[PDB]
């Protein structure tokens, strides 16, 4: 399903993922259109974030929606 | 470089560096509000 995906920064991205994809390999898939690493990228959807191990169907997410991206510069 | 960004989660005014430190304790109280459950007794 067609979902997007929109920066703290503003930016706004469309990507196409299925229910039955990992939140690991939604990260990847971003990598590729963001070219950015995908362990400093944290999704996170209606203020929880989305565990790598876990599926979009595990967060009830339908056609068409609005996720979170957020940067992990360093953790010091 | 100085930067700011709100809060998906409680929507705060943050840096873009303390917003990780934030991400970490505004995820922890959605941990408080649910349920406890422990598949061990033990712990
Ligand atoms: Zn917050």
């Amino acid at each position: 399903m067609q979902i997007f995906v929109k920066t703290l920064t503003g930016k706004t991205i469309t990507l196409e993922v299925e229910p039955s994809d990992t939140i690991e390999n939604v990260k990847a898939k971003i990598q590729d259109k963001e070219g950015i690493p995908p362990d400093q990228q944290r999704l996170i959807f209606a203020g929880k974030q989305l565990e790598d191990g876990r599926t979009l169907s595990d967060y009830n997410i339908q056609k068409e929606s609005t996720l979170h991206l957020v940067l992990r510069l360093r953790g010091g | 470089q100085v930067t700011k960004v709100d809060c998906p989660v409680c929507g705060v005014n943050i840096p873009e560096s303390h917003i990780n430190k934030h991400l970490d304790s505004c995820l922890s109280r959605e941990e408080k509000k649910e349920s406890l459950r422990s598949s061990v007794h033990k712990r």
